[PDB]
RNA sequence: UAGGUAGUAGGUUUAUUAAGAGUUAAACCUAGCCAACGAUCCAUAAUCGAUAAUGAAAGUUAGAACGAUCACGUUGACUCUGAAAUAUAGUCAAUAUCUAUAAGAUACAGCAGUGAGGAAUAUUGGACAAUGAUCGAAAGAUUGAUCCAGUUACUUAUUAGGAU
RNA sequence: AAAAAUAAAAUCCAUAAAUAAUUAAAAUAAUGAUAUUAAUUACCAUAUAUUUUUAUAUGGAUAUAUUUUAAUAGUCCUGACUAAUAUUUGUGCCAGCAGUCGCGGUAACACAAAGAGGGCGAGCGUUAAUCAUAAUGGUUUAAAGGAUCCGUAGAAUGAAUUAUAUAUUAUAAUUUAGAGUUAAUAAAAUUAAUUAAAGAAUUAUAAUAGUAAAGAUGAAAUAAAUAAUUAUAAGACUAAUAUAUGUGAAAAUAUUAAUUAAAUAUUAACUGACAUUGAGGGAUUAAAACUAGAGUAGCGAAACGGAUUCGAUACCCGUGUAGUUCUAGUAGUAAACUAUGAAUACAAUUAUUUAUAUAUAUAUAUAUAAAUAAUAAAUGAAAAUGAAAGUAUUCCACCUGAAGAGUACGUUAGCAAUAAUGAAACUCAAAACAAUAGACGG
RNA sequence: AAUAUGAAUUAAUGCGAAGUUGAAAUACAGUUACCGUAGGGGAACCUGCGGUGGGCUUAUAAAUAUCUUAAAUAUUCUUACA
């Protein structure tokens, strides 16, 4: 472009990333009610049940959270917590329910990364 | 004319890569100071009054007769198989013309960069045009003078 | 190849030169500045035996053509003082270097 | 590419062979069993040729590369000694020329990988005494007794120093037999400097490097134009380096040109002082816009740059 | 959001003010004024630094903390006093609560604290010893300003055992 | 060379805390919330010597010695990016992991664990955010040159000399190289608009003799002839030349003549920077389409038929309506393309035409421009570009991953079809260009 | 009148798995493709009109050739002759 032309807006565009997580509006957890649970199917080339969970935002936003670990106890009605983060072979899954968090129990028996699966430390 | 300043030192560039020994420049006060800073630093071989035709070999008096059949004719010089005169850009463009204070010169002289200039670089000539006079940077700041900072040869 | 040197350390003064798609921006460092620059030119430093430079890749960040465009720069982009002066008949002094002498 | 690597010896040793299942070994344990051979009943190496301090004025720095990791020698004839199939310490078969002729710089360099690292030389207990003399009692100046000695201004200064503090030791019967045994020793463990020897004297040239200086700059000047020291000193701007040196050797307590009076013009005042008071108050002169604490700067405290000082009496006290 | 403006743009005169001016009110004239270098309208937002974050730098981000400035003290308007207030005053009205049922009192965005909301932010602490502020001639009185402590890894820093 | 591992225990020596004594400073005339103050000292006090500090000796104080005495880190990670080689077990596209690429289907370095190992550390991880991480960019062919030109603003850019000033700007004077005006001389007959003409053929009709098939197709079938020689009528079109060469702003433009308008080169004189570019704006703008009034031969969406075909809402054939034509308008879109905006200065060659000029021993020869072709250099991802897609300068338009989308909504304009303007959400780690070697080709 | 919210009601589009009906595109893709526009059809698509090459520059013969000392001379020649 000329120096006119940059004068009157022309330039780089700006990188800077993106909001991944829109509807917990830049908070880094928002509380919620489990309205359904559900097994859904990975995009190919995966196989396998994902669970994941809708999920009531405190904000009125209803959104797909993935549960994460071996085994969840999360029902209809169960509050839960929800995190950034998606499902990468679920779409439309962009975030996480944090386990040991609410009605949402640690994974059972968890002994590596405990702290990622709401596990306490054994005695 | 910076324009015409312009088109000298994308003249200059074109003959070095050719390797032509002799060329012509526009015959204007400030081409020929120009070119004159270019002899004194050892960038031209020779530098002659002339016509469009060739330099003059005996004295020519310019008048409005001749005046539009004027020319600057200026020799370049090659060694070791490399042209002396490699590059030759303007600094101060017609479109955004800069002038700097002898402070900001001699930031320019010490490896900073002033409003997006690269500082001088060694071997390198930076012309500075001070009241319709052109010098080296160097010699600018000996005399405290503000300037433009007009073109960088190399 | 030979290279030229400043000082056997460092370039003399600043290179930008295009070798096909790579832009490469190459600054001259004072001593003790070390290499900072892309790796593949890192690499070439050390064998070439330049110990400060400082620079920037742009446009094409290929490998193989940077370490080419780099060898090429070294040798076709670079022009020593002595051959400056000879050139253009005129003394060329390292200020620098001088501030210390005798 | 990288993996992890455990640190085995870089030259050869005798590895573990078929193990009982009890001794539960290492390679690298026997690796450095071997380097330092038997240990007797007193807990001690003798035959490795590092346990025991030299007393020749020459270190004894360890040459892994020069002799191979062979580091076993006999503790009364110094003869080099190796391990054999029979488990036993005896001659080696031919000589080892690599510990015969040893450069002169390697011998005063304490690390194999680092040649730019090299011991310092000690000074005798005679050209220590001879400096305090000269300084103290005939008055010479730190320059002098530095250019005469081949040694720092610094160091001249620290000698009289320590010195000083050696005679009230000696003063007061301080320095006991433990203390007499400890200095010996390690005074046997260094190169004693020697001012004639050329070599061994300290330059005296040397100054510290500025930062606006260190960048390149180049002027084009005329083919026959003369330019010097002096020069290129005004186009940095800053004094020419001999002066720097210059002012750099009046800087000693004991040294010439020593002077600091142009500070004297401040005026102080010394608050009245009355039976009872703790304290004296001393007033100093200052100018508004200078004096007191800004409004607004910057807190640092919870920042990691946090400024920490101390006091007068050594206490941790933040800034 | 492409047309906007009608005291609107300018001129003259009076009133009002310590004081200029369509600043307000009154009268009479001229037809102007703004606008695609974005008017008018709508949305959003307290602003900034020798403050903080980041970067080689130009910059970008924040506006908690330190400091400067503005605005507000449940909402709106008006009046009084005064150099200065549409005052955390007074008056009237609105919303909510309260008890004494009065043309009543209160409004914690002062401190502490409680409920609510939220992923999330603390003691219903001590002292006027210090630095200030108010009253008093003084003696002194008052001060949730302030100074300290409590709670909380929220941040920083130090320490959290060396030889063999 | 498979270690865990100097790791542990053990040994030596310490300090913290405790205990005891002592005790500042914040504050003094006095007042201390903090406070069970910090710090110091290790029986307390004193004298002497004694950088510090040390040391001796003394007064009181206990039984020759003099309070006691320690040390349990977590958290993430080890396929690549990315530091982690010592292996092993379970699971088997399940369970699960995942920032990106991906891992898992019985030898899983990636899942869940053991061993060993790598980080950071009273924190570690994770989520939410901020800054940095490439414009020291591009638009023939990858996102991106506006259909074209004219021209307004430009707080855009732009000749020469001299003198001042308060200085890259202003002013004044002067100048002619850019840009123009008027002639003279030579050259050319194109491009617009309008008017007036010509030509071959086609279809229809009639006549004439002359017949029985003709026409069509891959083959077929649907709808006194065909052919031949005359005469009449109508509409549309424009063979060779011909290269769209050339001309025109582009769109466009090739049968003839005329009228009006514009267009070339050089020379002479004249003006004296009056220029370039150009937001907004304006004008023109293929084909199709639309509104009126004419025309309608041939061609020909559609429609109705005939074939082909497994089917044939097609390709082929028939009948053939709109349309194609003219007049007056609307509309402003095309692969409106050189997929390449305009202007200026400049750079190495050849060949071939064209134009002007010069010369002669008159038909060539010598010059200077333009065009085209092939190139050097340079540029470029390359293909290639080649006087630009090179070296530079000035101005305008435009682009910022794919898809969604040139869509939705709104607005403006139009008789209408539509044209212009022009998003976001969701989803994904794609998507695209040049070139290389293959494979394949009715 | 504006802003916000819900909203009967209603339009467009994305991804996910395989199927169904055809075979439109990439080779001359079996009717050259595509651009603008109009009409038609289950669906891709088909047809008309002009435009573009991002398809044919992929371009490669009607052939015909001549006289001066052939050598005792050219062909050899080594810094010589001149
Ligand atoms: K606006
Ligand atoms: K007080
Ligand atoms: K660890
Ligand atoms: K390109
Ligand atoms: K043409
Ligand atoms: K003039
Ligand atoms: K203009
Ligand atoms: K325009
Ligand atoms: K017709
Ligand atoms: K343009
Ligand atoms: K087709
Ligand atoms: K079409
Ligand atoms: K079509
Ligand atoms: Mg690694
Ligand atoms: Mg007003
Ligand atoms: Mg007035
Ligand atoms: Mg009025
Ligand atoms: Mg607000
Ligand atoms: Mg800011
Ligand atoms: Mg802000
Ligand atoms: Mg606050
Ligand atoms: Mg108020
Ligand atoms: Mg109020
Ligand atoms: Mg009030
Ligand atoms: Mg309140
Ligand atoms: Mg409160
Ligand atoms: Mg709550
Ligand atoms: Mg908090
Ligand atoms: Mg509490
Ligand atoms: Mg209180
Ligand atoms: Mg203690
Ligand atoms: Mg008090
Ligand atoms: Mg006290
Ligand atoms: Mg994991
Ligand atoms: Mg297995
Ligand atoms: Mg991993
Ligand atoms: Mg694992
Ligand atoms: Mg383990
Ligand atoms: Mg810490
Ligand atoms: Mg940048
Ligand atoms: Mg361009
Ligand atoms: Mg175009
Ligand atoms: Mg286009
Ligand atoms: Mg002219
Ligand atoms: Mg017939
Ligand atoms: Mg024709
Ligand atoms: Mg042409
Ligand atoms: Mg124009
Ligand atoms: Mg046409
Ligand atoms: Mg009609
Ligand atoms: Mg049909
Ligand atoms: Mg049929
Ligand atoms: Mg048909
Ligand atoms: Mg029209
Ligand atoms: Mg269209
Ligand atoms: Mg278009
Ligand atoms: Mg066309
Ligand atoms: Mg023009
Ligand atoms: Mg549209
Ligand atoms: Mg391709
Ligand atoms: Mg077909
Ligand atoms: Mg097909
Ligand atoms: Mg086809
Ligand atoms: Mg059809
Ligand atoms: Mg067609
Ligand atoms: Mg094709
Ligand atoms: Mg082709």
């Amino acid at each position: 472009a000329t120096l006119n032309q940059i004068k009157r807006g022309s330039g780089p565009p700006r990188r800077k990333k993106i909001s991944t997580a829109p509807q917990l509006d830049q908070c880094p957890q928002r509380k919620g009610v489990v309205l359904r649970v559900m097994v859904l199917k990975p995009k190919k080339p995966n196989s396998a049940q994902r669970k994941a969970c809708r999920v009531r935002l405190t904000n009125g936003n209803v959104v797909s959270a993935y549960i994460p670990g071996e085994g969840h106890d999360a029902q209809e009605h169960s509050i839960v917590y929800v995190r950034g983060g998606r499902c990468q072979d679920l779409p439309g899954v962009k975030y996480h329910v944090i386990r040991g968090a609410g009605d949402l129990s640690g994974v059972v028996n968890r002994i590596s990364s405990r702290s990622k699966y709401g596990a306490k430390k054994p005695s | 004319s910076l324009v015409k300043l312009a088109n000298t030192c994308a003249h200059l560039q074109n003959c070095s890569k050719v390797r032509v020994a002799l060329t012509s420049i526009p015959y204007t006060k400030l081409q020929l100071q120009f070119a004159y800073n270019l002899y004194q630093q050892g960038f031209l071989s020779s530098l002659q009054k002339g016509s469009t035709m060739g330099p003059d070999k005996d004295f020519v008096e310019v008048t409005p007769d001749n005046i539009s059949t004027r020319r600057l004719w200026v020799g370049l010089k090659y060694r070791d198989n490399k042209p002396v005169l490699s590059s030759c850009k303007l600094i101060s463009k017609p479109n955004s013309r800069i002038h700097l204070p002898m402070e900001d010169m001699k930031k320019l002289c010490s490896g900073v960069t002033i409003r997006n200039i690269k500082p001088l670089q060694p071997g390198e000539l930076i012309l500075v045009r001070a009241h319709n006079n052109i010098m080296d940077i160097n010699e600018a700041i000996s005399k405290k003078l503000d300037g433009e900072v007009l073109c960088r040869v190399k | 190849k030979e290279i030229p040197r400043y000082e056997n350390r460092t370039i003399y003064g600043d290179i930008d030169f295009r070798y096909h798609g790579v832009k490469l921006h190459l600054r001259s460092a004072k001593p003790g500045f070390g290499l900072r620059v892309n790796h593949v030119i890192f690499e070439i430093c050390e064998c070439a035996g330049i110990k400060d430079l400082s620079g920037k890749v742009y446009k094409s960040r290929n490998d193989m053509n940077i370490a080419k465009g780099t060898i090429e720069a070294f040798t076709k982009a670079q022009k020593t003082l002595d051959e400056v002066a000879l050139g253009r008949g005129k003394k060329l002094v390292d200020v620098r270097k001088v501030y210390y002498s005798s | 590419f990288s993996r992890r690597r455990i640190a085995y010896p870089f030259y050869p040793f005798k590895k573990l062979g078929r193990q009982h299942p009890k001794k539960h070994d290492t390679n690298l344990k026997t690796a450095m069993r071997q380097f330092l051979g038997p240990k007797n009943y007193k807990g001690e190496y003798v035959m490795n040729k590092y346990f025991t301090v030299p007393t020749n004025h020459v270190p004894n720095y360890i040459k892994p590369d020069l002799e191979r990791g062979q580091s076993l020698e006999h503790p009364v004839t110094k003869k080099p000694l190796q391990l054999r199939y029979d488990g036993t310490l005896g001659p080696p078969p031919v000589e080892n020329k690599r510990l015969q002729n040893i450069f002169k710089d390697r011998l005063l360099q304490p690390f194999p990988s680092n040649p730019h690292c090299k011991t310092n030389y000690v000074l005798s207990p005679q050209l220590k005494q001879s400096i305090f003399e000269e300084i103290t009692v005939e008055g010479l100046s730190a320059q002098q007794v530095s250019q005469k000695y081949g040694l720092k201004i610094p160091r001249v200064e620290a000698i009289v120093k320590l010195v000083s503090v050696e005679n009230s030791w000696n003063r007061r019967n301080r320095v006991s037999s433990d203390l007499k045994t400890m200095d010996e020793t390690l005074y046997r463990m260094f190169p004693v400097f020697d001012s004639d020897a050329s070599f061994k004297r300290e330059n005296l040239s040397e100054i510290p490097v500025p930062q606006k200086t260190l960048a390149s700059r180049f002027l084009t000047i005329a083919e026959s134009e003369p330019f010097g020291p002096v020069d290129a000193a005004h186009v940095l701007e800053l004094e020419p380096a001999v002066e720097t040196l210059r002012n750099l050797s009046t800087v000693g307590e004991h040294s010439s040109g020593h002077q600091q009076s142009t500070n004297k013009n401040t005026k102080v005042i010394y608050g009245e002082l009355v039976e009872g008071e703790r304290s004296q108050y001393k007033f100093t002169n200052a100018k508004v816009g200078k004096v007191g604490y800004r409004y607004g700067s910057g807190n640092r405290d919870n920042k990691k740059d946090r400024r920490i000082g101390f006091n007068k009496l050594g206490q941790m006290v933040y800034i």
